[PDB]
RNA sequence: ACUCUGGUUUCUCUUCAGAUCGCAUAAAUCUUUCGCACUAAAGAUUUCCGUGGAGAGGAACAACUCUGAGUCCAAUUUUUUGAGGCCUUGCUUUGGCAAGGCUA
């Protein structure tokens, strides 16, 4: 369209005209750890592209992180999309899809709709830090979503300008890194094809701070402009990886000559750097010109005046010149949208790429059926109105079309949950400024407006009066759970729809969020962490609902489980008096229900293979192997219902026709659990029998789902119950000294230290530790005050673990307000949230039998 | 005029360390966690006083907490505890741990941390592994050598005959990382009146020992 | 098979259905296929296998349910639909498009139709509850209401939903939300006799940007001049329409003569000098009125001799004199005086008169005790128009059909209307949930705040 | 590689300046708030301490550093030739044009 937009390098047609094009494009997510550079590398991109757009001096602009809480917190908080044309080496111009994502691991969820709605991955390393928490924590999810991997590794500038290093030494650091990096990928993948290597060109480094970046082959190409005769590409081969070089024969060899050259990385690369920096921060008066002159850059008399930093910062520009290396790292290895499509598809379409639909989507093609899909939920400045942000797989969205948008329950036999809606708008969506636009073919990533009324987390936008068979994608599968619960209520009641309206909009800005409304009428947010929550009220507060909110404090979700089998095989009748069904509960076996999370088993399997892998990895009967009918609450669910009715006793034809009605009483029981009204995880239910009316309208609906559900409470609570800790892994990058605090602080919180292995190359500590998630709070304050702020830590989800205590002990005593022992804080926890949840004052072992 | 003023880096690394004694040598803004004026006005705001913060008049009226009638919201009987909620919780997260956040400021999060390594012996080269670096544990498709690349004798590294560090190099690196006053090469001449040579000092916390009244 | 047999339709009970609130999901807070059941009148969300609505058939055994969109009926649990005409009145209840009942005035039906329990009412005359304190907008709303014209207009949900409106435009939630209000006031067949405007009122706070607050009282006057001008601004689709409902109903034209002053603290002879200054004479500032200002002559002060009562008695004529024509009100802004001289020139088909009661003294507000007598079936206002403009209008006749009163203090004041019911001649006071029925005598003996005429 | 503006220093006047006008920090007045106001907070105004930007004027010595403007390639893959000649068909603007098969 026409409508006034920044200065730029390029045109926006020729933004336009890329985007018909789906070979030219690249759909990028820069992931990484917290603070390792990626939105200021995004920043000097930007100001590649847009000459009008200049950084402070002093202050690190950021064009992207453009929220109010992102600004004054200085940490990333949502995912922030940016359409660029950026030129290659050759000096090809693509076009770029790179989604900007948050590096604090409470927002991992962020990264996680960042990585559905893109092809490739460039995870940011800090060359001081070097491989952290959610470095590890993001390349697991990227390559367990069938992504390319690409590094930046961020901030060499640290190794020259902080740590000191000799160039060597920095070498050494850089190819620990890598190393470390791909030691991961090879244990998190079982492909060994994606090695990461600067040779390869996967590898960039960077310095978004000084404006260094450059691969091997720009920088080789650097040395082929400033010397002709020579060709870049194969002296990029030759920079990396031990290999000497010889200036008597002008050779590059793997033996090393004079036993005192150093590598061709550190001769050519390395050290001209390190004399750069080292002659701008120290001979800048006396001999910057001659380096200047013998560099080729020439700066004028104001531009020397600058201080060190910012000259530091013209001086790297005029040299590396544009962002070429990052361009050919995210091209050759990054698929474009028509290569990557077929594993996207794969991966995420419900309908598989065997359906003809899947095939149609494989090609990405801009003249097909509209098959976009949007993950993120973008709110205005005004925050009523909300665009729906998603890539378009195929077909062409237009504005002002009419349009199907497809929820996370729409399906081909139930399609209620879908809405004919009319498109307002679409934009291109840039950080600070939308170029709006009337179509957007198949491959890029589009704003689409009205669309998001009939859509709270995902969304599957198709066309109207066609796709018959057109399903929805799966819903995001997070990094990490959601565990940190607080209730919210208004300060005023009489302004309680407000704040309602607040919580449906937070649910659709945090993909993550949960927000629901108890048996008590409590309303109850679910967050990752402190911070998340923190900004999530801050949003529900002053930017959705600006009402008075009251926040309890913040307590965990716990789980319910079973140590050991039940005492006596529990019944129950439907209330027709008919179907009996006999069942007890057992724990499962040791990682069984890690392996049913981690999707390692899936009942979508046939009989065959999964009785095979349950009788080996498991060793468990061909009977009991066989007979497996559901996995927990939802799919992939730490529970298992299995039937040890010998068909002799009960019909396997009969006991069919109500499986589905016993499923779902099974896992609806299992979602809500008889302790606390909380998760049941990793127990194993056995229908040891089954009596069922041979007439349909005596069985199934109302009579078998209720009946179901209490006697699986029954097994439950007559096998010993137990509640379940969320206990979160903790990673505190701490000085030397430090250390020794930190296990004071974790001393407090019942935290227990795994390992304090020091970072190689740094003078820092990374202090692992498991402290239980109901115990962290304020951990991260604790550490940081005491430490005088130099501890810095980050707490994420790891696993459930048992409660000291046996939630079922009528002779504990707690007072109102007491820190209770360890030996009952089970038993505290248990009618706590009973009495948060609003069911009885304590529940009982006979509750749910049929005998009382 | 005497208004702007612009020096050479020698002279600012000598100005920087004849005025050691007045800078506390730090090198983040990590020393002022919940410390910094965000933090000081949140908990303004909230009427509450960090430890080593002042303690201002509340800025809006507040009603004793004895004043609300047991509501189903703050029942205590549903309330679990496992440690004090303490005054720095509710500042560094004040939409969390407040029900009426109003006027607070979002404290800065945390920086990465700055892993200068400070050099004591001049003798020493710039760029030396100094013990305190944590030494590394050393331990490709590599081409081959066999192969007929060759480097044109026009081709050298950039800087070949730059030496990689000068007398004055680790004294820039220092004034990297030097107080504001001396970050700078070039400035503006500023008023005897206009520069606090101690704010820095009780900007910082109060030292361990020390009596009551140097604390207040 | 399994619809018109479905067992479980005794369970239903009307008792507990309320459908005057938000349609979101009690659980999820989603307002997409929000579900009610029938047997606790909850919302919940959903229809399909995990939805909360199915979970929670399943767990308190109630297997009814109603699509607050689609207007089906369902039994979630072997999940099919449910075809009965007798649950046809609920949805009636859910959507009570009360096209015809709304086509007269909302009261013009005087039926003792019956509400499901045992409660006869007349549609139109119905109840509004008072949320805290909202009995001024009760008063404005029902005012409004009975309004044959505008009520019509609202009655049919197709007359404004097809009107296009800006993307992040707010202002026509007042719009539906009020034509919702008028299908469930003039509904024939109610559960209740009354009718929640909980969600008019908070449509009505979000629009006014935390003013005329449900908590706190505010004037009826500035609430009824801004929900007019609010429903002319959003009935304007996009642009300024400028003939809506609420202009052809209530907006009328009137010709302000406005003549400048001079100084009165000046000699006689600069006085008559500025007389030929062109700019202290009568002006042509003719504009749209959407309703008349009365201004009640100040209170006697002192009592008269006579045996009458302390209350002062104005007649309605009276008060309609400054709009005659000859009449000349001063008015002085800051150091400027001016002489408002006003004629009417188009007469409305429904005059709205907005008596000024509360004036702002030196210290507090005063509300004037002034009664007005007015007479109820026959005013004649051919003598408040000028002669070329008394030909156009055939019918200058006025009923006085609703008639706002406010009771008490200024502070704590209470609103209550009195509504002249059509089809029947009865007239009926309402104050939030009393409905009594007042003589036709004694209707000008209240201190009369708002008034609505119909023209004939 | 050759020409021509824009110079720097200082004094004064005018105007704008929400820019941390200031990497510092005072005073007064009014209102408000609970105490009962140096030992107290909020809101607002104003005055002082003194800056930045632009323009104008004065006088001191520098006049082209900078900012700029005006101003060595014949042997594959482009610019030192596979280059020219024969025949047939449609129109002949009876010069030849368009296509194909050739010889080189």
């Amino acid at each position: 369209m026409e409508q006034t937009l920044p200065v730029t390098v390029y045109e926006m047609d020729f933004l336009a005209d890329l985007m018909d094009n789906s070979e030219l494009i690249r759909n990028v997510t820069l992931c990484g750890h917290l603070h390792h550079g990626k939105t200021c590398f995004v920043d000097c991109l930007i100001e590649q592209t847009h000459p009008e757009i200049r950084k402070r001096y002093d202050q690190d602009l950021c064009y992207t992180d453009i929220l109010f809480t992102e600004q004054e917190r200085g940490v990333g908080i949502k995912s922030t999309p940016v359409t660029v044309v950026l030129p290659d080496t050759k000096g090809k111009s693509y076009l770029f899809n790179i989604m900007d994502t948050p590096g604090h691991v409470n927002f991992s969820d962020e990264v996680t709709a960042g990585l559905r709605i893109s092809d490739g991955v460039v995870l940011f390393i800090d060359a001081a830090e070097g491989v952290m928490l959610n470095t590890e924590r993001l390349i697991k999810h990227a390559v367990q979503e069938r992504l390319a991997v690409t590094v930046c590794i961020n901030k060499i500038d640290r190794l020259i300008l902080e740590l000191k290093l000799p160039p060597t030494d920095a070498y050494y650091k850089l190819r620990h890194i890598v190393d470390e990096v791909n030691g991961l990928i090879s244990m998190y993948s079982t492909d060994e094809n994606l090695i990461l290597s600067p040779l390869l060109g996967n590898v960039c480094f960077s310095s978004s701070q000084y404006s260094i970046c450059f691969t091997l082959g720009s920088f080789a190409k650097i040395y082929a402009d400033t010397f002709g005769d020579i060709n870049y590409q194969e002296f990029a081969k030759r920079l990396w990886g031990d290999i000497y070089f010889n200036p008597k024969t002008r050779k590059f060899t793997k033996k090393a000559p004079t036993s005192s050259s150093q590598r061709s990385f550190v001769e050519f690369i390395l050290e001209p750097l390190y004399k750069i920096l080292a002659q701008v921060v120290g001979d800048v008066d006396t001999s910057l010109p001659r380096t200047l002159d013998e560099l080729g850059i020439h700066l004028t008399k104001e531009e020397l005046k600058l201080n060190i930093r910012p000259l530091l910062r013209l001086v790297c520009k005029k040299f590396f010149g544009e962002f070429t290396g990052f361009v050919d790292m995210c091209v050759q290895h990054i698929p474009s949208p028509k290569v990557g499509a077929k594993p996207k598809i794969e991966h995420t379409y419900t309908g598989g790429v065997d359906s003809d639909l899947g095939e149609a989507m494989s090609d990405c093609d801009p003249d097909g059926p509209l098959m976009c899909h949007t993950t993120k939920m973008y709110s205005t400045d005004d925050g009523v109105q909300f665009h729906a942000f998603g890539r378009v797989l195929s077909g062409t969205i237009h504005a002002g079309q009419p349009v199907k948008v497809l929820g996370e329950n729409y399906t081909l036999e139930d399609e209620e949950d879908s809405q004919i809606c009319t498109v307002g708008r679409l934009w291109i969506s840039v950080a600070r400024y939308h170029i709006e636009v009337n179509r957007v073919p198949a491959g890029n990533w589009v704003l689409i407006e009205g669309v998001d009324q009939p859509i709270v987390k995902t969304a599957t936008i198709t066309e109207p009066r066609g796709n018959e068979e057109a399903q929805i994608f799966r819903p995001l599968k997070f990094n990490t759970t959601s565990v940190i619960k607080i209730a919210v209520e208004p300060v005023n009641p009489s302004e309680l729809p407000k704040m309602l309206d607040g919580l449906r909009k937070v649910n659709k800005s945090y993909p993550s969020l949960t927000t629901k409304v108890e048996e008590s009428g409590e309303h109850v947010i679910l967050g990752t962490g402190e911070l998340y929550l923190d900004c999530v009220m801050h949003d529900l507060r002053k930017m959705y609902s600006e009402i008075d909110i009251k926040v309890a404090d913040p307590v965990v979700t716990f789980c319910e489980t079973v140590v050991e089998t039940s005492s006596l095989k529990c019944f129950a009748e439907t209330p027709n008096k008919k179907n009996k069904i006999t069942m007890i509960a057992e724990p499962l076996e040791k990682g069984l229900a890690e392996d049913i999370e981690n999707e390692v088993v899936q009942i979508t399997w046939n009989r065959k293979k999964l009785g095979e892998f349950f009788q080996t990895k498991y060793d468990w009967d061909l009977l009991a192997a066989r007979s497996i009918w559901a996995f927990g609450p939802d799919a992939t669910g730490p529970n298992i219902l299995v039937d040890d009715t010998l068909p002799s006793e009960v019909d396997k034809a009969l006991l069919g026709s109500v499986k589905d009605s016993i499923v779902q009483g099974f896992q609806w029981g299992t979602r809500e659990g008889p302790l606390c009204d909380e998760l049941i995880r990793n127990v194993k239910f056995k229908i040891l029998d089954a009596v069922v009316a041979q007439e349909p309208l005596h069985r199934g609906g109302g009579q078998i789902i209720p009946t179901a559900r209490r006697v699986v409470y029954s097994a439950f609570l007559m096998a010993t119950p137990r509640l379940m800790e969320p206990y979160y892994f903790v990673e505190v990058q701490a000085p030397a000294d430090c250390v020794s605090a930190v296990y004071t602080v974790l001393a407090r919180r019942r935290g227990h230290v795994t390992q304090d292995a020091p970072i190689p190359g740094s003078p820092l500590y990374t202090i692992k530790a498991f402290i239980p998630a109901i115990d962290s709070f304020g951990f991260e304050t604790d550490l940081r005050t005491h430490t005088q702020g130099q501890a810095f830590s980050l707490s994420v989800f790891h696993h459930w673990q048992i409660v000291p205590g046996d939630p079922l002990d009528k002779s504990i005593v707690i007072r109102p307000l007491e820190p209770q022992p360890a030996p009952h804080l089970a038993r505290e926890f248990m009618i706590k949230t009973r009495r948060r949840k609003g069911l009885s004052e304590d529940v009982s072992i006979s509750k749910f039998f049929d005998d009382p | 005029t005497y208004q702007r003023w612009q020096f050479t880096l020698p002279m600012m690394s000598t100005l920087y360390r004849l005025a050691n004694q007045l800078l506390t040598d730090l090198v983040d803004d990590n020393y002022f966690y919940l410390f910094d004026l965000k933090a000081f006005f949140t908990s303004k705001a909230l009427n509450m006083a960090i430890p080593g913060g002042p303690k201002f008049e509340p800025l809006v009226r507040d009603i004793n907490l004895q004043d609300e009638d047991w509501n189903e919201f703050n029942d205590i009987n549903k309330i679990i505890i496992r440690q004090p909620i303490r005054t720095e919780y509710k500042i560094a997260f004040p939409y969390l741990y407040n029900n009426l956040p109003h006027h607070v400021h979002l404290t800065w999060y945390h920086t990465p941390n700055v892993v200068f390594i400070k050099t004591e012996d001049p003798d020493l080269p710039a760029f030396y592994f100094d013990p305190l670096i944590n030494p590394i544990s050393h331990r490709e498709p590599l081409p081959d050598d066999d192969e007929e690349f060759e480097l044109p004798e026009f081709v050298e590294p950039f800087l070949k005959d730059t030496p990689l560090y000068t007398d004055n190099t680790a004294n820039g690196i220092a004034l990297l990382w030097a107080p504001r006053p001396f970050n700078l090469r070039s400035g503006r001449t500023r008023r005897a009146l206009d520069i606090p040579l101690v704010k820095n000092w009780y900007r910082e916390h109060c030292p361990a020992g020390q009596p009551v009244k140097v604390r207040v | 098979r399994r619809s018109r047999h479905c067992p479980y339709l005794d369970t239903i009970n009307r008792s507990v259905l309320d459908f005057d609130f938000e349609k979101l999901c009690s659980i999820s807070l989603s307002h997409i296929n929000a579900y009610a059941c029938l047997v606790c009148g909850k919302y919940f969300q959903g229809r399909g296998l995990k939805s909360h609505a199915y979970i929670h058939s399943v767990q308190f055994s109630h297997h009814v349910f109603l699509n607050l969109h689609t207007l089906k009926f369902y039994c979630l649990p072997d999940n099919y639909e449910i075809i009965d005409s007798s649950l046809e009145d609920i949805t009636y209840v859910l959507k009570p498009t009360f096209t015809k009942q709304q086509i007269a005035n909302l009261d013009k039906q005087a039926k003792l139709s019956r509400a499901y329990d045992g409660t006869t009412y007349l549609p139109g005359i119905v109840g509004l509850n008072n949320i805290k304190a909202n009995d001024y907008a009760n008063a404005v709303l029902q005012a409004l209401s009975n309004v044959p014209p505008l009520r019509n207009y609202f009655l049919e949900e197709d007359n404004y939903k097809n009107i296009k409106r800006p993307p992040g435009d707010i202002m026509f939630l007042l719009v539906q939300r009020f034509g919702e209000l008028m299908r469930k006031l003039w509904n024939p067949r109610n559960f209740k006799a009354h009718v929640s405007p909980h969600e008019m009122l908070q449509a009505v706070v979000l629009c006014s940007k935390k003013t005329f607050q449900i908590t706190k009282q505010g004037d009826g006057v500035d609430f009824l001049s801004w929900f007019l001008n609010a429903l002319h601004s959003a009935l304007g689709g996009t642009k300024k329409k400028k003939k809506t409902i609420v202009t052809d109903v209530f907006q009328g034209s009137m010709r302000i003569f406005t003549k400048k002053l001079p100084h009165p603290d000046l000699p006689a002879e600069e006085k008559e000098q500025l007389l030929h200054n062109d700019e202290y004479q009568e002006t042509m500032v003719e504009s749209t009125f959407m309703y008349l200002t009365l201004d009640l002559p100040t209170a006697p002060l002192y009592k008269d001799e006579k045996e009458q009562l302390i209350i002062p008695q104005v007649p309605l004529f009276n008060i309609l004199a400054k709009f005659n024509g000859i009449t000349e009100k001063e008015y002085k802004t800051y150091k400027e005086n001016f002489l408002k001289r006003f004629q009417l020139t188009k007469l409305p088909p429904y005059l709205i008169f907005c008596i000024k009661r509360f004036t702002k003294n030196n210290f507090f507000v005063e509300k004037n005790p002034t009664i007005v007598n007015f007479p109820i079936t026959n005013v004649d206002l051919r003598e408040y128009l000028s002669e070329e403009v008394q030909a156009v209008h055939k019918n200058t006749t006025y009923d006085l059909i609703a008639n706002i009163v406010h009771d008490g203090k200024p502070s704590e004041g209470s609103y209550r209307i009195h509504v002249l019911h059509h089809g029947t001649g009865k007239w009926y006071e309402l104050q939030d949930l009393q409905v009594t029925d007042i003589l036709p005598q004694m209707i000008t003996l209240s201190e009369a705040y708002i008034q609505i005429w119909k023209r004939r």
